[PDB]
RNA sequence: AUUCAUAAUAACUUUUCGAAUCGCAUGGCCUUGUGCUGGCGAUGGUUCAUUCAAAUUUCUGCCCUAUCAACUUUCGAUGGUAGGAUAGUGGCCUACCAUGGUUUCAACGGGUAACGGGGAAUAAGGGUUCGAUUCCGGAGAGGGAGCCUGAGAAACGGCUACCA
RNA sequence: GAAACUGCGAAUGGCUCAUUAAAUCAGUUAUCGUUUAUUUGAUAGUUUACAUGGUAUAACUGUGGUAAUUCUAGA
């Protein structure tokens, strides 16, 4: 190619969007934004294919141009705005607030939240560095640059960002016994407690996570997101509480509830 | 060859066909920007001075300044040059153009009357063509009317009458770079925004300094305890 | 913005401003014919809408309201029993002022009133107070849809409680006074419409009580709110009026004409009438028109005589005369008003009648119309007449106003002779009023004023003013005016050898009195001090034109050969009219002399006549260039040369850029005719801005004549015509000030534009050699630093200075000028200027001196001035032991230049990073210089201190 | 893990940037001035970070051919030094230096009806064959060569030569 | 609101498999070795002003050349 691509075939689109393979030939390409392409849910798919509010792309554009959709407390109008992990989607007319969280199956789940819990978000500190004029700043997983951080905040910590002011309200250190959420890999969507961090200089760090059912799994450190202390999450978790269930047990539960 | 003579002070312009070759020969060997005497061309042009501006040959190709030849040549023309209008950004095209030396094979020669002779040409000197459009920018209006700074350009805008059937009205330009309260409001708003941002940054810096000082004092106290 | 979205774009979605939505919004629920949910009902209106709004609105606040009230609204008996809690919750939730729940709540509040309306009456006061606070809150958060909900909620309540509110409207109005009186126009406009619907539903008896109350209140924005209220009640559909309009309109009139009602109420009625008159067509107004005539006829009385006339004035003016069905009726009223007041109001009335009346009716009444004016408006008939002329002068002339004016003058010339003079003065310029000037004037007044000059004392400006206003009337005198004038002019000339501005105008008036030789001799004896005045110049123009050439004249002008050349000095004046009249005077004098008028004179007259427009912009330039060529080729005498050169500089005074083009092209090629004459003309123009020119004119004794001529009207159209009439009255109220004020207006223009110096400088630039030869006269400005002047009164502009310095460089031999050395030092001062452009001009003139050493290093100095090459030149040109360094022998001449040029660069504001390094470089080169030169550089810095 | 982030000192610059832009609306202070102050947005702009990307890049893996056994090095092949160029590392190129680099564990040369892969067929299993072709990546626009523009092109429904 | 200037896009998409045998490509690394329009978040009291020029032109008016082209010359 001679430049950046602007099209996305349906088959090449991220699996977890759950797009029909025969509805069309192309899929929404998320525009550049806070989140990466493969780890983002564009607003069109959220409003049309998940909430079923809009029947087709044109109605989604009609919704957005009315300025009813807010992402992280700011109005967005791009149909392909890449909403992602820990972003708050507010629809005032419906009096609805959503937080985008992966369910156990690894897909973004429609999770309804109260307004108070919608007042803030959580961000993984991706970088801590001194800016120009000797001003420290922190860059989070969603690309927010926050100046004058608390000095104790280090990389891989979690910061609770208030959306109204864009400032850090509190922070959680990455330590053993903390509650964490998996945001990548085959263990995507699971929740557990840290047990031990293996360090490999010049390589990818590994973290052992024990679930509430005492099952253990190892995951690369880049895919871990600290969300609180054990039993005291700082956000409301989706149904299932991040517990992975075997196929047989899922069958049993499904038959029972039916 | 035909002579397209233009009088810029009137803004007038007219074509004269030529048959006798004495005048045509005195045009020969000249160059764009050079001046020739009209009396040599003919009695009707006695006392006139003609500056050569360009021409077209029997094949229609134009004459280009800067190329000193009597024959056509294929030149690579680019943005902001005569004889070529680029269709696409950065497009450069090689086109045939006629040289800047007058020759026998010019179909038409363009002339500008630098100085008027004793006799008045019927179609050029005796007639006038008005300017199509008047000044638009405020300073241009002041310059045209020689207004003082205090005098408002608003009252000196040229108006043109348009009549449609039985109805009639006037049209006038939108002045640009006019001092209006909206512009003052915008300027003031920018200045206030700038000052407020500066003050907020200073406040944040002071708060961070206090936090760092408190942490430092606590750490030093702990170190003293360890000792 | 005026040009509204009248032409609609093809776009489906388009932005609309909050103001735009408010403007098109209108509070009138009945018009909306869309199906309403509550129209279909099973239990109650409240329940039907309540279930629907549960479905549509999902707002949090409305949801909580629904849960609290869901159980108590299932059946109509349930609603009635629990009404107290229902109303409390509705008011409680509405108070939060949440938009997302406001719509269901406001609707349910209306439907709540629908279910239990008579029972709502105990809730009625609380509801309106809740709505008023909501609307007042809505002003802060701009949402047009909120206002639509609230006012419709108000309208619906107003619809359902129509019978009971109609009984106590003044109470209901009292609640809405804050809305009707509110500062924002739209809130008053909306509240007026909602309240208006009750007004239409009134019994007539109840309405009269309501109309009395509001008029009592009337004695901020209440006037405007009431005006919208009543006019809205009158209008129902386009070009039609409501059936009840006649009943309401009668009630308003009867209260308005009542003595108890305040006068502003009648003003309101006038405004109400005009709104409906404009809105409605002819047929719809006929029932309304009839009631107005009958009521006026029935209630005519001395006490209400003024009020009735005020309304009639509105009727005749309203939409001119087209809405009026039959003017015979209005005429039949007018004598009844006349037979049974305020003169100014009457004058206002008849003038519109003349303008607006159909031809037939005016003819029947034109004679009786003006006889009334002589009856009672005779105190101010002329104020009426001038207003009548301005409205329709042709109709007045067609209908024999002129003879009635002639009759008027005979009756009252003794009383208000000055006021007559003001009228004939103002109408003089108007060509359409030539018939008025033709009106013969009463003879007895002429003799009485004629006797005045025959024995008049003229020793002070006040006596001159007595002559002046009298002098205007003699122009129509036919009793051999010339004989009386000549002794008076001699008295005036001898008494005031040095005229002031007022005197010059009087003599012009006096010369104007003349109609078809001794007088010509009189003016020639004393004219040098009056050539400047336009009015004198016109009066002289009238005299010479009337008089026929003869041999005796040729003797007369021969006695004063300098007459022609003296008048030529008027062509440098800033006024076009003065120049034109002077030219016309010049031609006539030559005819009297018998001398041939040069063709150049005729051509210049044509140019002055051409209008100054873009269309004619080019044509002007060629005429200047053609006549300039005509002047150049043709050899002429001094008078022609003096005429043309002065006329050219007169064109420079013109404020038309194309005109400047021709003269700037013409002048450089014709100045050889008179090198001395052009130079003085250029020299004078340079000194004009410094020269102080003031117009001092006689101030007449102040007249404290002013009064509220007419009433004030809200509507712009009527208010404008009132302003025009009042302006006329005030003008005639102070006749002394008005006469002088009119006079100063027509004198002309004597203040040269402040840019005239720049124009002269351009002439100087085009011809450097003349400036070089006459440097003696231009030298002092430079040594003053171009400052009038230790505090400075004024200085030249930077543009003027720049053109001057450029001219100096153009001098072929600057070294041999009158004062080369003193000039040479001052240019060194300019070479030290901070402005780099000034230094280049200063250097160029310095290089104009032929000095070999400077010529050797000229380019290096120029590069030092150039900003781009300043830095490298410092290293190469000035480094000690440098190859390109100044030789030791040549240092002494060059270093003073080098020291001064660097000084200005140190004065650059050391503000930007490139500009800061520039200052460091300037100071860093000092060590290269020898210590004596460093001492010189330090000396320059302290010289200003 | 750094000459990292950042800061400071002395200078330098055909040297930048630091709002001369636009819509809607008319609030607040008064010494009442078309005085002062002021809201909601659009579009621009230095630097940092993020995102879509781009470039180069480490390790391992390709069918037939030994009746192709030596190849590369003069005209860069291996490496050092310094410079030029590049967005940047680098024989990428230049100047001076050394004589290096790969190979029977198959280099080099030749054939390929050779775009590579996810995949498709058969088979009990090992294997054998196919994959221009719905997705990913690469290259091309008749064949070579060379460029303007622009963040992004050696573009071809952009341009210039030559060949046909 | 035509035309034109200005900004943006036209380097995406679509087609084909000619060349290409450690080349492409697959998996896996690195940029402490570099550019990055745009989006997102930060970020600039230190720079006649009730606001500067043509150091300028398009569209447009008007006069024209060529057999011809998304050709264009003078004013
Ligand atoms: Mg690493
Ligand atoms: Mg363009
Ligand atoms: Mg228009
Ligand atoms: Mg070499
Ligand atoms: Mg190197
Ligand atoms: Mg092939
Ligand atoms: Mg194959
Ligand atoms: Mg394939
Ligand atoms: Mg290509
Ligand atoms: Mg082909
Ligand atoms: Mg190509
Ligand atoms: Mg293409
Ligand atoms: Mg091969
Ligand atoms: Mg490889
Ligand atoms: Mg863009
Ligand atoms: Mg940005
Ligand atoms: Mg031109």
């Amino acid at each position: 190619a001679r430049g950046p691509k602007k099209h996305l075939k349906r088959l090449a689109a991220p699996h977890h969007w759950l797009l029909d393979k025969l509805s069309g030939c192309y899929a929404p390409r998320p525009s550049a934004g806070p989140h990466k392409l493969r780890e983002s849910l564009p607003l069109i798919v959220f409003l049309r294919n998940r909430l079923k509010y809009a029947l087709n792309g044109r109605e989604v554009k009609a919704i957005l141009m009315q300025r009813h959709v807010k992402v992280d407390g700011k109005v967005r109008t791009d149909t392909t705005y890449p909403a992602g992990f820990m972003d708050v989607i507010t629809l005032d007319a419906t009096n609805e607030n959503f937080r985008l969280v992966y369910d156990v199956k690894g897909r973004f789940a429609v999770h309804r939240i109260t307004d108070e819990e919608a007042s803030y978000k959580l961000g993984k500190v991706k970088k801590v560095q001194l800016g120009k004029k000797g001003v420290p700043y922190v860059v989070t997983h969603d690309g927010r640059t926050i100046r004058y951080p608390d000095p104790n905040i280090k990389v891989n910590d979690t910061v609770k960002i208030d959306l109204a002011s864009g400032k850090i309200t509190d922070f959680i250190k990455f330590d053993a016994g903390k509650l964490v959420y998996v945001t990548g890999g085959r263990n995507l969507g699971r929740i557990g407690t840290i047990v031990h961090k293996e360090r490999h200089d010049g390589g990818f760090d590994l973290v052992h996570i024990k679930d509430s059912l005492d099952n253990t799994f190892v995951t690369r450190l880049n895919n871990v997101f600290v969300i609180g202390e054990q039993g005291k999450p700082y956000i409301s978790l989706p149904k299932g509480k991040g517990i992975k269930l075997s196929i047989a047990e899922e069958r049993d539960r499904r038959r029972a509830q039916q | 060859m035909k002579l397209n003579i233009s009088y810029p002070v009137n803004g007038s312009q007219k074509t004269f066909e030529i048959d006798d070759e004495h005048r045509i020969r005195v045009f020969f060997d000249k160059r764009i920007g050079q001046e020739v005497d009209g009396e040599a061309v003919g009695d009707e042009f006695k006392g006139y001075v003609f500056k050569i501006s360009g021409g077209n040959d029997k094949q229609g190709f134009p004459m280009k300044q800067g190329v000193l030849l009597p024959t056509r040549i294929k030149l690579l023309l680019t943005k902001n040059v005569s004889c070529y209008r680029p269709r696409r950004d950065g497009e450069r095209k090689r086109k045939s153009v006629r040289g800047a030396i007058v020759g026998p094979d010019l179909a038409v020669l363009a002339l500008v009357i630098v100085k008027k002779g004793e006799q008045e040409l019927e179609g050029l000197t005796d007639t006038t063509v008005p300017k199509r459009l008047g000044p638009k920018r405020a300073n241009n209006i002041r310059k045209f009317f020689g207004l003082s700074k205090e005098d408002d350009v608003r009252d000196f805008v040229i108006r043109r009458e348009v009549t449609k059937g039985e109805k009639t009205y006037t049209k006038a330009p939108k002045i640009q770079r006019l001092v209006t309260p909206q512009r003052l409001q915008r300027k003031r708003h920018q200045r206030a925004l700038k000052v407020r941002n500066a003050q907020a940054q200073r406040e944040a810096a002071a708060e961070y300094a206090q936090l760092l000082a408190k942490r430092l004092s606590e750490r030093k106290a702990e170190k003293a305890e360890i000792r | 913005a005026k040009q509204r979205q009248t032409t609609k774009s093809s776009k489906r979605y388009r932005y609309s401003s909050f103001k735009a939505r408010i403007d098109d919004l209108k509070i009138e629920p009945a018009r909306n014919l869309e199906k309403r949910v509550h129209d279909y009902v099973e239990s109650s209106h409240f329940l039907a809408s309540f279930d629907q709004w549960k479905e549509i609105n999902l707002s949090a606040k409305f949801t909580e309201f629904a849960a609290e009230i869901e159980h108590d609204v299932q059946t109509l008996p349930q609603i009635l029993y629990h009404d107290k809690k229902i109303f409390n919750s509705l008011v409680s939730f509405i108070n939060f002022h949440d938009e997302f729940s406001l719509q269901p709540l406001l609707d349910l509040l209306a439907q709540f009133c629908h279910d239990l309306g008579p029972d709502f009456l105990k809730f009625y006061e609380e509801a309106i107070k809740t709505l008023i606070n909501l609307l007042d809150a809505a002003i802060e958060f701009e949402s047009s849809n909120v206002f639509e909900w609230g006012f419709n909620c108000l309208a619906y309540i107003f619809k359902y409680l129509s019978k009971f509110l109609v009984k106590k409207l003044v109470l209901t109005c009292d609640l809405l006074i804050p809305l009707l009186s509110h500062s924002k126009e739209y809130l008053s406009r909306f509240s007026a419409e909602a309240l208006s619907f009750l007004v239409r539903k009134c019994p007539v008896s109840n309405l009269r009580e309501f109309v009395r109350s509001v008029f009592e209140k009337l004695e901020t924005n209440l006037y405007e709110g009431l005006l919208i209220l009543f006019t809205e009640s009158m209008t129902s559909t386009q070009e039609t009026l409501h059936s009840k309009a006649k009943a309401i309109m009668s009630v308003l009139l009867h209260e308005a004409l009542t003595k108890s009602s305040p006068e502003r109420s009648v003003s309101l009625l006038s405004d109400i009438w005009m709104n409906i008159s404009k809105y409605a067509s002819i047929e719809s107004l006929l029932p309304v028109y009839e009631v107005m005539y009958q009521d006026f006829n029935d209630s005519l009385d001395a006490t209400n005589i003024d009020r009735i006339l005020k309304v009639l004035t509105t009727i005749v003016f309203s939409e001119s005369g087209r809405k009026i069905p039959d003017w015979n009726k209005i005429t039949i009223l007018i004598e009844r008003i006349m037979s049974q007041l305020s003169q100014d109001k009457v004058a206002f009335l008849f003038a519109l009648f003349i303008r607006n009346s159909d031809v037939k009716t005016l003819t029947l009444f034109h004679q009786k119309l003006f006889n009334y004016a002589l009856t009672n408006i005779s105190d101010c008939f002329l104020e009426f007449f001038q207003f009548a002329l301005r409205l329709s002068y042709e109709r007045v002339f067609s209908f024999n106003g002129l003879k009635f004016l002639q009759l008027f003058l005979k009756k009252n010339w003794q009383s208000q002779g000055k006021k007559i003079a003001l009228f004939f003065l103002e109408v003089d310029d108007k060509p359409e009023l030539q018939k008025v000037r033709e009106v013969n004037f009463p003879e007895e007044f002429i003799l009485s004023i004629r006797d005045f000059f025959v024995t008049a004392e003229i020793n002070d400006s006040n006596d001159l003013f007595e002559i002046y206003w009298r002098a205007i009337i003699f122009k129509y005198s036919k009793l051999q005016n010339t004989e009386i004038i000549i002794p008076l002019l001699e008295r005036i000339f001898s008494t005031f050898a040095s005229p002031d501005n007022f005197t010059k105008d009087m003599v012009g008036t006096l010369l104007k009195i003349y109609r078809k030789n001794n007088l010509l001799k009189t003016i020639l004896d004393n004219y040098e001090n009056y050539k400047e005045s336009l009015n004198f110049l016109r009066g002289w123009n009238k005299l010479v034109s009337n008089l026929h050439p003869s041999e005796s004249l040729k003797g007369l002008m021969s006695h004063y050969p300098s007459l022609l050349l003296s008048l030529t000095d008027n062509f440098m004046l800033p006024d076009g009219k003065i120049r034109y009249e002077t030219l016309e005077l010049m031609k006539t004098l030559m005819i009297l002399q018998g001398m041939q008028v040069p063709d150049l004179l005729s051509s210049c007259m044509v140019i002055e006549e051409i209008p100054l427009t873009l269309q004619n912009a080019r044509d002007l330039t060629i005429r200047i260039k053609n006549v300039g060529a005509e002047f150049g080729k043709t050899k002429t005498d001094k008078l022609v040369s003096s005429f043309f050169l002065k006329y050219l500089f007169g064109l420079l005074t013109v404020r038309f850029s194309p005109v400047w083009t021709g003269v700037f092209d013409t002048l450089p090629n014709v100045y050889t005719k008179d090198e001395a004459l052009v130079w003085k003309l250029v020299l004078s123009f340079i000194k004009l801005p410094d020269e102080n020119q003031n117009l001092d004119y006689y101030q007449p004794l102040l007249e404290d004549g002013a009064n509220k001529v007419l009433w004030d009207s809200s509507v712009v159209r009527l208010r404008d015509t009132i302003d025009t009439f009042s302006h006329i009255w005030s003008k005639y109220s102070t006749q002394n000030t008005s006469i002088i004020s009119t006079t100063i207006e027509r004198r002309g223009n004597t203040t040269y534009p402040i840019l005239i110096r720049n124009q002269a400088l351009k002439v100087m630039l085009s011809i450097p050699q003349v400036a070089e030869n006459h440097f003696v006269d231009i030298a002092p400005f430079v040594y003053n630093d171009f400052k009038t002047y230790r505090v400075i009164t004024g200085s030249w502009t930077e543009v003027d200075r720049n053109v001057f310095l450029k001219t100096l460089s153009k001098f072929k031999n600057i070294k041999n000028v009158y004062s080369a050395t003193e000039l040479h030092d001052h240019l060194m001062v300019l070479l030290g200027s901070r402005n780099t452009d000034v230094q280049k001009l200063a250097l160029d003139a310095l290089l104009a001196y032929k000095n070999p050493t400077l010529n050797k290093y000229r380019d290096n100095l120029k590069n030092l001035l150039d900003d781009t090459l300043f830095k490298d030149e410092i290293t190469t040109f000035l480094t000690e032991n440098g190859s390109q360094s100044i030789k030791a022998e040549d240092e002494k001449v060059v270093m003073p230049y080098v020291l001064r040029i660097f000084f200005g660069r140190a004065q650059v504001p050391p503000t930007s990073g490139q500009k800061r390094s520039r200052k460091i470089a300037v100071i860093s080169v000092l060590p290269n210089f020898k210590k004596p030169y460093i001492n010189d550089f330090l000396s320059l810095a302290s010289e200003r201190l």
